[PDB]
């Protein structure tokens, strides 16, 4: 009964899960995102047609 | 240098001066001469890409 099996003995399971219900959109960076470009030099060298 | 005394054949035997061995002692200096340089790991991943 209650009193036997008490609470400090009772560690009870809980569910995996967190409830990180932070940020569930970032839009600007998931748009860049899979596309961004990881490279070994510091400066980003392209070219632009100008005229 | 120790020092030479003189005496007759039958002069006293008297004692003098000896050769005088110092302890002479330097040491590996406690002070170093390092030079020591804090190189960016930037600078070594970039240098290394575009390097001529």
């Amino acid at each position: 009964l209650t009193n036997l099996t008490p609470t400090e003995l009772l560690a009870n399971k809980a569910v995996d899960y967190l409830a990180n219900s932070f940020l569930v959109e970032t839009p600007m960076l998931g748009l860049l995102a899979n596309r961004v470009i990881n490279q070994k030099q510091k400066a980003i060298e392209w070219g632009a047609k100008v005229a | 240098q120790g020092v030479v005394g003189g005496r007759t054949r039958t002069g006293a035997l008297a004692n003098d001066t000896q050769g005088t061995i110092k302890g002479a002692s330097l040491s590996v200096p406690d002070y170093y001469i390092k030079h020591q340089f804090d190189v960016g790991k930037d600078e070594i991943v970039n240098s290394d890409a575009t390097g001529k």
